[PDB]
RNA sequence: CGUGAGGGAAAGGUGAAAAGAACCCCGGGAGGGGAGUGAAAUAGAGCCUGAAACCGUGGGCUUACAAGCAGUCACGGCCCC
RNA sequence: GAAUGCCGGCAUGAGUAACGAUAAAGAGGGUGAGAAUCCCUCUCGCCGUAAGCCCAAGGGUUCCUACGCAAUGGUCGUCAG
RNA sequence: CGAUGUCGGCUCGUCGCAUCCUGGGGCUGAAGAAGGUCCCAAGGGUUGGGCUGUUCGCCCAUUAAAGCGGCACGCGAGCUGGGUUCAGAACGUCGUGAGACAGUUCGGUCUCUAUCCGCCACGGGCGCAGGAGGCUUGAGGGGGGCUCUUCCUAGUACGAGAGGACCGGAAGGGACGCACCUCUGGUUUCCCAGCUGUCCCUCCAGGGGCAUAAGCUGGGUAGCCAUGUGCGGAAGGGAUAACCGCUGAAAGCAUCUAAGCGGGAAGCCCGCCCCAAGAUGAGGCCUCCCACGGCAGCCGGUAAGGACCCGGGAAGACCACCCGGUGGAUGGGCCGGGGGUGUAAGCGCCGCGAGGCGUUGAGCCGACCGGUCCCAAUCGUCCGAGGUCU
């Protein structure tokens, strides 16, 4: 190959337009039915250790 | 639906049960329906079974012989309607499922490696004693 | 499954022992010859004082192949060598004897004399 | 293409991956419960269930077969004497995977617990 | 024109007149008529067929109303057969007989991102004689300053398969109505379990 | 930096006075928010003034059928005085 | 306002290439504000005419211990030349 | 000239037509068959090899044919680097010499990262005046488009004879394309077995590591595949080219033409296959929701529905797409079947022994076809109409 190189500096507009897909999506959280704490769905609750209505680990 | 069972169902019209069981290393005679000019006839092909390729209705077996100085292998569908009959000529005892290695052996060396399977020759002779 | 460069044994008594295919005579660009096809070949080995000699450009029909041949009945056949029988432009054998078995495909493809000379037809 | 291909690779060659499963089996059978990554936890289930199921059969052959993977005679002895008996009426499903809430700090890895079932 | 919706079940072969016949087996019917397309209402002629009963729970209200209007149990798949107006209200495998020729449409197996050699049968490059990291590469893709660009439709690497494909003029080898089974000689697009459409052939 | 002869930089400014921010608060710390000092703290030590490129946050007008050396002339819409 | 000018600052390429041998990791326990990365134990793998041990150059405190983590360490760091 | 890399090859095409072949024609010193010459025609096709760096060319074997040109003598940020044209060396030759030739001969560093246009694929956004779930029309694109042999007609027409048809009808091929995995044939990184050396567990027996990122070897399911299998080129309709006419003046005859009508190509339009309503000209049909509060606009809670999350998938780089989420067979396990391997271990018996025989087609056993709630898809959350104007 022969070392491809940018032909022109990217404008502020075009740099920031490329970044129009970069915003994070917030973490999805559901309430824990036992302690009401917010936490990701389908995980053992990290605040009380419950899952599927029973205690799974020490918290 | 059960796809495997529909396929087996389609195949059920064509399965044969009249043919004798055999193993790679057995010596077999295949009486095979053959078309020439202008008639059709039965031609026997006798040789060592070197391969049994199982797949239910679709299993096939390969028989190997020497004909006039030349090795010949024929591949047969086990449920082919063109097979009249299969006759077990001799039971050989192999140590493996695929006997390709005999393609490279002298006649002496083959005889040394596929000796008569006394256990199944006896079992064949115990049966064959019917009412 | 024969192509240019392939060596073939000679299944007759013409004098040739080994021929090398230089052409598959099947259309303008067939890749491979099988049993019952005709080839053009150079004679690469011949016994002394034969009908054909080394260097002769000859024709032959393939009678045996090491690549197995499939048949409509669902079976297949395979030989230990690639073998041909040298012919003239009438598809007639140039020798007088045929050695070893030959594919039954020869019959329908029109080589009745070679089929009847062969000791076995498989 | 991967069409109908079973089994993760976990970026290990063939003998490292096998030694991963064995080592995780010894740890799960030793402590009854381990924390690992979600993908490793999912693969560990079937590997350990089979050794437990052989322990339920109890014969000498099954013990030698299991030793191929576990090696530790005392561990195999615990598997045959204490672990397997509580699964006599349980037909499959000897292990459970549940997913943990917090990812690992240094590399974001999703984690899960694997454990033997009651 | 006649047609039926179906599921590709698998391949085998049968024996017919001492010939092995490769077949693809298709579970075709039965297909309730769900809507008819008329020139007065829709501007063309076709029949919307349904296929495979569905767990009614999984059927939302707009679909439910659709099945109700043409009193028909809930079905997993709706597909139209163009220029077909069957007399009855159920299409079964018996619209074809052994010996007829059919066209079969399936969704081919998905190759995902395919190279130029797999997708387009390009020759690639040499594997020795100095070849440098281009063994599977496409070579040149154009000329020089004229035209200074690459043609639309230039053959390049990319997704290949999981697309609609029709194989034409397949012989119907057998029909088994007791099992809604169709035996079609040869190869049919897509995986076992794939949805297919079987229509009377367009080749005279 | 160079084996060596030899080459050879960058880097100044709180305030009038340290009065250089006790003590409390969040924090592991860094940092900050109060309190307090000062005529002044966007003079708080990464300290006079503090331009420009460059990077943000907020607001007004505008933009997803459009052809562009990016302006200019005209008219109309919206916002502001 | 241009000298591929000089000095300095700051952009673009871009969250891209890369993170330096494909000998390889897993778990449990501990410490701590914080642990894939530190300590401990078990398991696994790699070198073994070395990837182990000793000496001479060269280097110059890098050695041992305690207390630390801003920077240095291609990540992390409670660890460390 | 503050650089526009050079011959030839490979790869990938695309175009022109002054056409090599195939299709259609007129003239012939065209009997037939085969040719010659010109016209129309660019849809497709246009082989493999020996020599040489070669382009070219000659030759071998075929072929329907082995076309010729353009695209920076197309294509080195695509590859090669044999030729030629840096530095070494030699020969012939020239020069007193240092050196020189375009003459010859052997050798001689071809630069990981693509910003923009363009191209191939794939998402996210908004739009398509109410919002939704489906099913669709096809404007417009693309793909494809080759051809031979044999036989029947018929050894007929034609010809002294050799030879040998048109038209019409069969069968079988080559290459190419699309899909497929039943068969044939591969692979199958751990599915099974055998083997060596060494170290280890536990001494025997039985096993484990390592010998490659499988130690080696013999096999091998699913999948992915070609060497394997199916299918395609059309048919047909329409309008034409050259060319041939019918009727027919101007011009009492004649004339395919000036009025008018017909025949007529592998080519053109359509027909076949694939994409396709961002077709902003944003299309159609079926069905579902509804006139909700507060102040063509706004705020909020809902509707039909949708998204998130999770189990996954012959779907896939991601994302998308598709299935399923306890109302459940989605993956994992377990069970059965298939399939592979080919008779485990342990025990008994024969043998001094290596081993052998029996138990035993045993044991092990990925993916394939199914069964089964044993394990896991818990529990949930967030969006989402109130329909502008004539
Ligand atoms: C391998 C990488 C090199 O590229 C090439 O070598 C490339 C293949 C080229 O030849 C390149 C295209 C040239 O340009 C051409 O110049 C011509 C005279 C004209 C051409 N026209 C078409 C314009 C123009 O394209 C030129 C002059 O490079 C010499 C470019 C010029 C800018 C350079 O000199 C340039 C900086 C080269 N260089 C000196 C290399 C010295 C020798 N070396 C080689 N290999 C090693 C090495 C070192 C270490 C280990 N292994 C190997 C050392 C480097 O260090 O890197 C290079 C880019
Ligand atoms: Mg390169
Ligand atoms: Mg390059
Ligand atoms: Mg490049
Ligand atoms: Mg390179
Ligand atoms: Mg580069
Ligand atoms: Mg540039
Ligand atoms: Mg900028
Ligand atoms: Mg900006
Ligand atoms: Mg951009
Ligand atoms: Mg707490
Ligand atoms: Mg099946
Ligand atoms: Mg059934
Ligand atoms: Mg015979
Ligand atoms: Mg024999
Ligand atoms: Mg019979
Ligand atoms: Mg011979
Ligand atoms: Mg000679
Ligand atoms: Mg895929
Ligand atoms: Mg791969
Ligand atoms: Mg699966
Ligand atoms: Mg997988
Ligand atoms: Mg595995
Ligand atoms: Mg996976
Ligand atoms: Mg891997
Ligand atoms: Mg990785
Ligand atoms: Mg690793
Ligand atoms: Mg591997
Ligand atoms: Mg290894
Ligand atoms: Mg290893
Ligand atoms: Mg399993
Ligand atoms: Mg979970
Ligand atoms: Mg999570
Ligand atoms: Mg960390
Ligand atoms: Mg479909
Ligand atoms: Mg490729
Ligand atoms: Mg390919
Ligand atoms: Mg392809
Ligand atoms: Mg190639
Ligand atoms: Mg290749
Ligand atoms: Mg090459
Ligand atoms: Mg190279
Ligand atoms: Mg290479
Ligand atoms: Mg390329
Ligand atoms: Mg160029
Ligand atoms: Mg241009
Ligand atoms: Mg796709
Ligand atoms: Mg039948
Ligand atoms: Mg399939
Ligand atoms: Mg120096
Ligand atoms: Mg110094
Ligand atoms: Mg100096
Ligand atoms: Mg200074
Ligand atoms: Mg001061
Ligand atoms: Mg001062
Ligand atoms: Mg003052
Ligand atoms: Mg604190
Ligand atoms: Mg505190
Ligand atoms: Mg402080
Ligand atoms: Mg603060
Ligand atoms: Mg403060
Ligand atoms: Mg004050
Ligand atoms: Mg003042
Ligand atoms: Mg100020
Ligand atoms: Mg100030
Ligand atoms: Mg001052
Ligand atoms: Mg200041
Ligand atoms: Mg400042
Ligand atoms: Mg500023
Ligand atoms: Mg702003
Ligand atoms: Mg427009
Ligand atoms: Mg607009
Ligand atoms: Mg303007
Ligand atoms: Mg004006
Ligand atoms: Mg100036
Ligand atoms: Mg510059
Ligand atoms: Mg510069
Ligand atoms: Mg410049
Ligand atoms: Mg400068
Ligand atoms: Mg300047
Ligand atoms: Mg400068
Ligand atoms: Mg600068
Ligand atoms: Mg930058
Ligand atoms: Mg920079
Ligand atoms: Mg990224
Ligand atoms: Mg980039
Ligand atoms: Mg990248
Ligand atoms: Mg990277
Ligand atoms: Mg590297
Ligand atoms: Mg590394
Ligand atoms: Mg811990
Ligand atoms: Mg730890
Ligand atoms: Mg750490
Ligand atoms: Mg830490
Ligand atoms: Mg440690
Ligand atoms: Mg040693
Ligand atoms: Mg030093
Ligand atoms: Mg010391
Ligand atoms: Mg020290
Ligand atoms: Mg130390
Ligand atoms: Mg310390
Ligand atoms: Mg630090
Ligand atoms: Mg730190
Ligand atoms: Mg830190
Ligand atoms: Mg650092
Ligand atoms: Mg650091
Ligand atoms: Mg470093
Ligand atoms: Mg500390
Ligand atoms: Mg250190
Ligand atoms: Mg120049
Ligand atoms: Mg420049
Ligand atoms: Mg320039
Ligand atoms: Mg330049
Ligand atoms: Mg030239
Ligand atoms: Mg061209
Ligand atoms: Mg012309
Ligand atoms: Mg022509
Ligand atoms: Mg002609
Ligand atoms: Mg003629
Ligand atoms: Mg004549
Ligand atoms: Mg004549
Ligand atoms: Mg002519
Ligand atoms: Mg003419
Ligand atoms: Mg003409
Ligand atoms: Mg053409
Ligand atoms: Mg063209
Ligand atoms: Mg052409
Ligand atoms: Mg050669
Ligand atoms: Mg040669
Ligand atoms: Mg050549
Ligand atoms: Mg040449
Ligand atoms: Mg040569
Ligand atoms: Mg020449
Ligand atoms: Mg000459
Ligand atoms: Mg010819
Ligand atoms: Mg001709
Ligand atoms: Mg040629
Ligand atoms: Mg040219
Ligand atoms: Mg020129
Ligand atoms: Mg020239
Ligand atoms: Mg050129
Ligand atoms: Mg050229
Ligand atoms: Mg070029
Ligand atoms: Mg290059
Ligand atoms: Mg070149
Ligand atoms: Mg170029
Ligand atoms: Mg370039
Ligand atoms: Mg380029
Ligand atoms: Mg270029
Ligand atoms: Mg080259
Ligand atoms: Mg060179
Ligand atoms: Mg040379
Ligand atoms: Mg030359
Ligand atoms: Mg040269
Ligand atoms: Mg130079
Ligand atoms: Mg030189
Ligand atoms: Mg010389
Ligand atoms: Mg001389
Ligand atoms: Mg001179
Ligand atoms: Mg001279
Ligand atoms: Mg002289
Ligand atoms: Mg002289
Ligand atoms: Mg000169
Ligand atoms: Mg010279
Ligand atoms: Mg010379
Ligand atoms: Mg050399
Ligand atoms: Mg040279
Ligand atoms: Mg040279
Ligand atoms: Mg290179
Ligand atoms: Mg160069
Ligand atoms: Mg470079
Ligand atoms: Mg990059
Ligand atoms: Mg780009
Ligand atoms: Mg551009
Ligand atoms: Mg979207
Ligand atoms: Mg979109
Ligand atoms: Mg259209
Ligand atoms: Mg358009
Ligand atoms: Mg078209
Ligand atoms: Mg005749
Ligand atoms: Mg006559
Ligand atoms: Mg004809
Ligand atoms: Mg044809
Ligand atoms: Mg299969
Ligand atoms: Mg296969
Ligand atoms: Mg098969
Ligand atoms: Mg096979
Ligand atoms: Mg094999
Ligand atoms: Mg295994
Ligand atoms: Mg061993
Ligand atoms: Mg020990
Ligand atoms: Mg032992
Ligand atoms: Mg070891
Ligand atoms: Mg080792
Ligand atoms: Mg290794
Ligand atoms: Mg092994
Ligand atoms: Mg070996
Ligand atoms: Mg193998
Ligand atoms: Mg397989
Ligand atoms: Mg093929
Ligand atoms: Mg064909
Ligand atoms: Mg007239
Ligand atoms: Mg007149
Ligand atoms: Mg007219
Ligand atoms: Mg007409
Ligand atoms: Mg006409
Ligand atoms: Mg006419
Ligand atoms: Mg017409
Ligand atoms: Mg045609
Ligand atoms: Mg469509
Ligand atoms: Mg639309
Ligand atoms: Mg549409
Ligand atoms: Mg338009
Ligand atoms: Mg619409
Ligand atoms: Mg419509
Ligand atoms: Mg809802
Ligand atoms: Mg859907
Ligand atoms: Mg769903
Ligand atoms: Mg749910
Ligand atoms: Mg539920
Ligand atoms: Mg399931
Ligand atoms: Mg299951
Ligand atoms: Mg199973
Ligand atoms: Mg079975
Ligand atoms: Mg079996
Ligand atoms: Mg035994
Ligand atoms: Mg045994
Ligand atoms: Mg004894
Ligand atoms: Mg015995
Ligand atoms: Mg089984
Ligand atoms: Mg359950
Ligand atoms: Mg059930
Ligand atoms: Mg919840
Ligand atoms: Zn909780």
């Amino acid at each position: 190959a022969k070392h491809p190189v940018p032909k022109k500096k990217t404008s502020k507009a075009r740099r920031d337009a490329r970044r129009s897909h970069h915003a994070l999506t917030p973490p999805t959280l559901v309430p824990c039915p036992e302690c009401k704490a917010m936490k990701p769905p389908h995980t053992v609750c990290p605040e009380c250790g419950y899952y599927a209505g029973r205690k799974v680990l020490e918290v | 639906m059960n796809r495997g069972a529909l396929i087996k169902l389609v195949e059920s019209r064509y399965v044969r049960t009249d043919l004798p069981e055999f193993r790679p290393g057995d010596t077999v005679r295949v009486s095979y329906k053959v078309k020439e000019g202008n008639r059709t006839r039965i031609q026997d092909f006798e040789g060592i079974v070197i391969r049994i390729r199982r797949n239910g209705f679709n299993t096939t077996f390969t028989v190997r012989k020497v004909s006039y100085g030349v090795g010949v292998e024929r591949i047969f569908p086990l449920h082919s309607p063109l097979i009249q009959k299969i006759d077990i000529v001799q039971r050989g005892r192999a140590r493996r499922a695929k006997l390709y290695f005999i393609r490279n052996l002298s006649d002496r060396e083959i005889r040394r490696k596929l000796r008569a399977d006394r256990k199944r020759i006896d079992q064949d002779r115990a049966a064959e004693r019917a009412a | 499954m024969i192509q240019p460069q392939t060596y073939l044994e000679v299944a007759d008594n013409t004098g040739a022992r080994k021929i090398m295919c230089i052409r598959v005579l099947k259309g303008s660009n067939a890749k491979y010859a099988t049993v019952g096809d005709v080839i053009v070949a150079s004679v690469k080995e011949a016994i002394p004082r034969g009908a054909v000699k080394e260097g002769d450009v000859v024709k032959a029909v393939v009678v045996r192949t090491k690549k197995e041949i499939k048949r409509p009945d669902g079976s297949a056949i395979r030989f230990d060598d690639n073998a041909a029988v040298i012919i003239n432009n009438q598809l007639e054998p140039r020798g007088t004897r045929v050695f070893g078995p030959v594919a039954r495909e020869l019959r329908e493809k029109g080589f009745m004399k070679i089929v009847s000379l062969a000791p076995e037809v498989l | 293409m991967r069409h109908l291909k079973s089994g993760r690779k976990l970026n290990r060659h063939s003998s490292h991956r096998l030694a991963l499963y064995r080592n995780q089996a010894k740890s799960l059978l030793t402590h009854g419960r381990i924390t690992t990554t979600v993908p490793k936890a999912k693969e560990l289930r079937g590997f350990v269930d089979h050794l437990i199921h052989l322990a339920k059969r109890g014969d000498l052959h099954a013990r030698r077969l299991v030793l191929r993977d576990l090696q530790d005679v005392k561990l195999v002895r615990k598997l045959f004497d204490e672990i397997a008996p509580r699964y006599r009426d349980r037909q499959g499903g000897y292990t459970r995977v549940l997913k943990l809430a917090e990812r690992r700090r240094g590399d974001g890895a999703p984690l899960a617990l694997v454990e033997l079932v009651e | 024109m006649k047609g039926i919706l179906g599921v590709k079940v698998g391949m085998t072969r049968i024996f017919r007149d001492d010939r092995a016949v490769p077949v693809t087996v298709i579970l075709a019917g039965p297909c309730p008529v769900v809507q008819r397309r008329t020139p007065e209402k829709d501007g063309y002629t076709a029949v919307q067929l349904g296929f495979l009963p569905q767990n009614p729970k999984r059927v939302n209200r707009p679909l439910k109303g659709h099945f109700a209007k043409a009193g028909v149990e809930p079905v997993r798949i709706l597909r139209e057969i163009r220029d077909f107006n069957p007399e009855g209200d159920t299409v079964t495998v018996e619209i074809f007989k052994p010996g007829e020729r059919v066209d079969v449409t399936g969704t081919s197996k998905g190759r995902g991102f395919a190279g130029v050699m797999k997708r387009w049968n390009f020759a690639g490059g040499p594997d020795s004689h100095g070849a440098h990291k281009i063994h599977r590469h496409p070579g040149s893709i154009g000329n020089r300053k004229t035209p200074g660009r690459v043609y639309k439709g230039k053959k390049m690497a990319g997704h290949y398969g999981a697309e609609r494909v029709t194989v034409m003029n397949l012989e119907v080898v057998d029909v088994i109505p007791e099992e809604n089974l169709l035996l079609v000689k040869g190869a049919v697009p897509g995986p076992n379990g794939g949805l297919v459409i079987v229509r009377e052939t367009k080749k005279a």
